[PDB]
């Protein structure tokens, strides 16, 4: 069982713990967010059981670690009074600060790897298929690259990860072999944060706490592309074999 | 059933969105920085542009009204790229100086010397519309699908309002490509992942490379979507775009047509 | 009637020591009793936790911590007992049920009288609620917009569950915002006015360990020998809102914990199941300076000679965990300074001790802005002991220790230089996204140098960061003065302060 997911797009963003008008993603995906993408992807209505999600496995492999960027994003301003964002006793705020000013964060030009490894993750690969809800990187707005899903169906994707899935272009030394690729797997736990999602009900969602272990790990050099365009070329002989 | 559609518009010298400070908006993609105008900014034009011209479709094709409370569903099933431009751009610094009207014994003690930014490029911008769940949520097939017509019209003829009185930036998409896609939304965005050299345009050679990735992904997953884009541009055939129609109104009938 | 107990309901979440798997809630009296087994306990919110963490340090560390070092050296007999209890490794339960002996029945919250961090009487004067929005955090209230975290119109708001409504009000017993909060009278006074919470805007660093018990020791402050002194629930009667916030040396006094600038009061459900309303308001009108600084908070001096705790900055936590790097360092924490070095008294306990942060970075005002826990990487010390050797391991350490002082030092210079830019080319936003493009590419140069894996700036096997951090520095500084270093003028302003950035 298995398969594999590539994360790819000019932007994507997975944060989490934010509450306020400035938003932060984490450098790398977080399982709340791939396991909501996948619930979106199959129908699951907010508020439903998430224990079926439960069981799944995520080793991500980081191609490009991405540049991370803040995008200003503003709410209502340049509107007249009676119609900027309601207030929480109802009545709207004074136009000159009716405005909501959020200051969104974002993984720009990153590219991530993750092999999905799970009791049902072959119907959750043929559900992103042909998904229930647009799944999308983190925030809406961000459009999944449409190399989504590299193969539906794999044994051991991990063994996969190692070898035998193209990489972007990086500096490969003359007689160098073996460039150093970072995997993600989940005493040498790199950070612990809420991400394992207790419940998707937007009254109140609730997490808790994943330990990561990032490992750099040692992959051939042959996998990188070419310098231009050379990527999307192995990547596609990819996809059909 | 996804009707998704790309968008190849080019704009002038402008600023359409812009910072905290006053430069535009920029995503670094495919190693090389380019210009951007946000979701949002596009999604509110474009929402604004069909209430108007429609006279709850609105909290159903775009999720909710900002200023109303939420109605149980706050989701929009429309979803919204962030446009970018098909090249890499630097951003333009433009010097002015605000003219002081009367005069000192003194001459040229300018106004206000200041310095705003703005660029200018050809944008893919790219949309998506979840046609199931709009019906099943709005109920009515027909106000459903007039609704999703006169959407893919707002998205073709607008154009955000944001120092549009110092640059004039209204234009019109040189090329449109309409998908009823059954499987699942996907955009061209990749095409665009190698930024394209510049001194011959980009408005044609943007098209071809489109056509390019058009093909290439329809060949690895061949599929019953039904296709067509209409182009100003008569020069060129981009026969895995599907079939050419002779405008966009046309081309936007077609495809309401093609999913319903 | 509705009743809750903190030392026998679940709220804390708790982990084992082994599996790792499945963390069940427990009472505060089982967590205290079944220390050693427990490796921590976790609470969703950081506020929630830095209030807990200086209570938790309260009741276990009190009777560990005995509350008097009088005459034979007192730091080294403290030091003594200190050794001495962290050498059983437990604390026996009997002494626990004793100390909850004394005010059992005083904890449940819902306390007609005497409730949990509360005032009873509160309920009477004051005649409108706060309501559990106006209380709750990631909750909008009154005037506060409908956008974030579900949306709360304020008309049948959904009740927080009695264990999240505890997190709650220990979050807004230590930060709280400030100014025009809901008047109650008292004898004719009405001041909807509040001052704000005693370490808002600030990040606490709590030492951890390999357990519980462990972590709950190496947590109390010192105790310099002063007045006896009692915490808030240890009071034995209520202050009144009038008069003096009365001085304490003891450590309630230096936990910050005698006495809150917010009073609280929460309506319970009839199940106490929920809290339905909630009342925030002044306990007291004058303010007091609170004697001795706070163990925790990391202090800055200011030119006039004034001594502030120093924010916390959201841009920090863009790297994930940079505060918890604090151990391996001028200015530092005294609790920290006394528990962690050498002089103190454990035997290999420091080998394994690793730091943990609570940061709230907002406003001293209403405003706030972004929060944040950070625990050390336990790869950075379990990368030391892979080897076994003493030297290759001392100079990873050296490594590392050296990698951390250049990131934070330019961290400085690159703030003032952007600060400093900005304010002389217009004769700042220019820092905002200084400091995030730096932390933002600053993080992997960093675990490229520890690793002695190759980035730019630096050369494996080199004595110390070898300019690594200063590149980053300058390209990001160069990022966001970018578009500007046009004309002449600002160019040379601009060019003025990179090059301090030069090293």
């Amino acid at each position: 069982s298995g398969f594999l997911l590539r994360l790819a797009g000019p932007m994507q963003s997975w944060g989490e713990h934010s509450m306020f008008g400035e938003r932060d993603t984490l450098p790398y995906p977080s399982r709340s967010g791939l396991i909501g993408m996948f619930a979106a992807a199959q129908g699951v209505r907010r508020g439903d059981p998430l224990d079926r999600y439960k069981e799944l496995k995520f080793t991500v492999r980081v191609d490009r670690p991405g540049v991370r960027l803040v995008d200003f994003h503003t709410i209502g301003g340049g509107l007249p009074k009676e119609r900027t964002v309601p207030t929480a006793a109802g009545e709207r705020r004074d136009p000159k600060k009716a405005t909501i000013v959020t200051s969104r964060s974002y993984l720009a030009d990153a590219v991530f790897t993750v092999a999905v490894t799970g009791p049902e993750a072959d119907t959750i690969a043929d559900a992103l298929a042909a998904p229930y809800w647009q799944p999308y990187l983190g925030r809406r707005a961000f459009v999944p690259d449409p190399l989504l899903v590299l193969r539906r169906r794999v044994a051991d994707p991990v063994r996969e990860l190692v070898e035998a899935v193209p990489l972007p272009h990086r500096r490969v030394e003359e007689d160098a072999a073996t460039v150093l690729v970072d995997l993600i797997y989940e005493t040498r736990t790199l950070t612990v944060l809420n991400d394992v999602p207790l419940s998707f009900d937007s009254k109140s969602r609730r997490y808790s706490t994943r330990q990561i272990r990032v490992v750099p790990t040692e992959v051939p050099a042959t996998l990188v592309a070419g310098p231009g365009r050379d990527y999307q070329n192995k990547l596609f002989t990819y996809v059909k074999q | 059933t996804f009707v998704d559609i790309h968008a190849i518009q080019t704009l002038p010298y402008s600023n359409i969105n812009r910072d905290d400070l006053g430069s535009p908006k920029t995503v670094v993609y495919g190693g090389k920085e380019r210009t951007r105008v946000s979701s949002q900014s596009w999604k509110r034009a474009v929402r604004h542009e069909v209430e108007a011209r429609l006279g709850n479709v609105s909290v159903n094709l775009f999720g909710r009204m900002l200023a109303e409370l939420p109605s149980t569903e706050v989701d929009g099933a429309v979803q919204f790229a962030h446009a970018f431009t098909v090249h890499g751009t630097t951003v333009e610094v433009d010097f002015f100086t605000a003219v002081d009207d009367i005069p000192k014994e003194n001459d040229h003690g300018s106004g206000h010397m200041n310095a705003g930014q703005f660029s200018a490029g050809t944008f893919y911008r790219y949309a998506n519309v979840n046609l199931d769940r709009l019906v099943e949520n709005t109920g009515d097939a027909q106000t459903a699908r007039t609704a999703v017509a006169e959407f893919l019209r707002a998205f073709l003829s607008t154009v955000p309002s944001g120092k549009q009185n110092a640059t004039a930036a209204m234009t019109l998409p040189d090329l449109v490509h309409i998908a009823v896609r059954f499987d699942r939304p996907i955009s061209f965005a990749p095409a665009f992942e190698t930024a394209l050299y510049g001194s011959d345009g980009y408005t044609l050679r943007a098209c071809q490379e489109l056509n390019n990735y058009a093909e290439r992904l329809r060949e690895v997953w061949p599929d019953d979507a039904i296709r067509g884009y209409a182009t100003v541009e008569n020069k060129t055939d981009l026969a895995a775009l599907g079939e050419r129609y002779d405008s966009y109104p046309a081309l936007i009938d077609a495809m309401v047509a093609a999913a319903f | 009637p509705p009743s809750f107990d903190v030392t026998i309901a679940p709220w804390l979440i708790a982990r084992s020591r082994d599996v790792l798997a499945a963390p069940e809630m427990l009472g505060l009296r089982d967590v205290l009793i079944r220390s050693h087994e427990l490796s921590d306990v976790e609470i969703p919110l950081p506020p929630g936790a830095a209030v807990l963490w200086r209570i938790l340090a309260l009741i276990t560390a009190r009777i560990t911590g005995l509350d008097q070092p009088p005459n034979k050296n007192p730091k080294r007999k403290w030091q003594a007992r200190r050794s001495q209890i962290l050498s059983k490794g437990r604390l026996d339960p009997e002494a626990v049920d004793a100390y909850f002996a004394d005010y059992s029945e005083r904890f449940d919250l819902f306390h007609p009288e005497r409730p949990w961090l509360q005032d009873p009487r509160l309920r009477e004067e004051c005649p409108k609620t706060s309501g559990v929005n106006k209380l709750a955090w990631g909750r909008t209230a009154g005037e506060n917009q409908v956008w974030l975290g579900g949306h709360h119109h304020d008309l049948d708001p959904h009740p927080l569950d009695s264990a999240e409504a505890v997190w709650h009000l220990l979050a807004t017993l230590g930060y709280g915002p400030s100014g025009m909060c809901t008047a109650r009278v008292v004898r004719g006074r009405s001041e909807r006015n509040v001052t704000a919470g005693p370490l808002r805007g600030t990040v606490s660093y709590h030492p951890l360990g390999r357990t519980l018990f462990e972590s709950l020791i190496l947590n109390i402050p010192y105790p310099g020998t002063g007045a006896a002194d009692l915490a808030f629930w240890e009071q034995p009667e209520l202050n009144d809102p009038l008069g003096l916030p009365e001085e304490s040396a003891g450590l309630a006094g230096i936990l910050r914990l005698d006495h809150f600038r917010h009073a609280v009061l929460l309506h319970p459900s009839p199940d106490g199941s929920h809290v339905v309303d909630a009342w925030v308001t002044w306990a007291w009108r004058e303010r007091n300076i609170s004697p001795e600084l706070d163990p925790y908070l990391i202090y800055q001096t200011s030119k006039e000679g004034r001594v502030y705790p120093r924010p916390a900055e959201a841009e920090r936590a863009i790297w994930r965990d940079l505060d918890a790097l604090l151990h391996y360092g001028n200015y530092r924490p005294t609790i920290l300074d006394n528990c962690t070095p050498l002089a103190q008294v454990p035997q290999e306990v420091l080998d394994s001790l690793r730091l943990r942060a609570f940061g709230f970075d907002q406003d001293g005002q209403a405003r706030d802005k972004q929060w944040f826990t950070a625990t050390t990487p336990a790869v950075l010390r379990w990368l030391a002991d892979r080897e076994t050797d003493d030297n290759e391991n001392a100079r990873i350490v050296r490594r590392i220790t050296l990698a951390r002082k250049a990131a934070e030092a330019l961290g400085r210079r690159l703030e003032k230089a952007c600060k400093e830019a900005w304010k002389e080319s217009n004769s700042g936003p220019w820092v905002q996204h200084g400091m995030s493009r730096y932390w933002a590419k600053a993080e992997p140069v960093f675990w490229n140098i520890v690793y002695d894996r190759p980035a730019q700036g630096y050369t494996p096997g080199m004595a110390g960061p070898g300019n690594a951090f200063n590149l980053v520095a300058l390209a990001a500084y160069d990022e966001v003065t970018g578009p500007y270093c046009e004309r002449p003028r600002v160019a040379k302003v601009v060019e003025r302060h990179r090059s301090t950035l030069f090293s």
